């Protein structure tokens, strides 16, 4: 995989959302996802559209997440009060989506969920985010580098044979 | 003589897939299973027939 | 009413902008409900803008 950095640019809202599960020298998030949030706790969320386009010769494999809140007291710490959504278009993809919140099983101490979606963005196609929250947003897009073969496998690996 | 085609991994050991296209892997490959174990079975017979004569 | 099945269908219009639904089919949320008897789903538009086809 190659990472290419898209340069979104993020105007008025935070940033640094961080979570006690993904513990790197402290309270950290994915290395590669930002989780967008509003200013304070309970304040509003502007409507944002941030768009990337695939200057490469090559499918660039374009990820986001959808956060799906423990609460509805939790949903509108975050991102405000309202109905909220998130589209996404490109030349040949096409879907929305929108949060659900509600109580679930804990897993790794949380109830909330986020729910990672992806498409293979065409030479010279362009992505387009519309959101107005529960969105966690890309970073650094992917590119494939060649051919291999994956295993699955619970033996050890010999590099003599 | 081996062959050249490389065949890769459709199905997962660790997360299972889901279950109607668990089923067609399953049963494509139970019968393609009986078509190399029936031409082994026929081939080693075949040329204990041959090897035994031409001696 | 004819002897044999009959192929229906149908398209959801998904706007550009949420002033460009609101143009053409009025304030509010909108649904579309499909029903048979061996079908039943629904749909709901969503408007916002992406690339241009
Ligand atoms: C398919 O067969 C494997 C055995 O190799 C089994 O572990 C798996 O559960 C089967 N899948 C389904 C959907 O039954």
């Amino acid at each position: 995989i190659d990472k290419e950095a898209m340069g979104f640019t993020y105007s008025g809202i935070r940033t640094n959302g961080a979570t006690s599960s993904c513990r790197r020298s402290g309270s950290s998030f994915y290395a590669e996802m930002k989780w967008l949030l509003s200013n304070t706790d309970n304040a509003a969320f502007p409507q944002m559209t941030k768009s990337y386009k695939n200057t490469r010769k090559n499918p660039a494999l374009i990820v986001w997440g959808i956060h799906h809140s423990g609460s509805t007291a939790e949903q509108t710490k975050l991102y405000g009060s309202g109905n909220k959504l998130v589209t996404v278009g490109s030349s040949n993809y096409q879907q929305s989506f929108v949060p659900s919140p509600g109580a679930r099983t804990q897993v790794n101490g949380q109830s909330g969920r986020i729910d990672f979606h992806w498409l293979m963005l065409n030479p010279n196609d362009t992505v387009t985010f519309s959101f107005n929250g529960a969105f966690i947003a890309p970073d650094r897009a992917s590119f494939l580098r060649g051919k291999s073969m994956g295993i699955q496998s619970g033996v050890q690996v010999d590099a003599d044979c | 003589e081996k062959t050249n085609q490389q065949f890769e991994l459709i199905d997962n050991e660790f997360t299972e897939v889901e279950k109607q296209i668990g089923n067609v892997i399953n049963w494509t490959r139970d019968s393609i299973t009986e078509v190399w174990s029936y031409n082994a079975e026929l081939l080693v017979a075949m040329e204990n027939q041959h090897t035994i004569d031409l001696a």
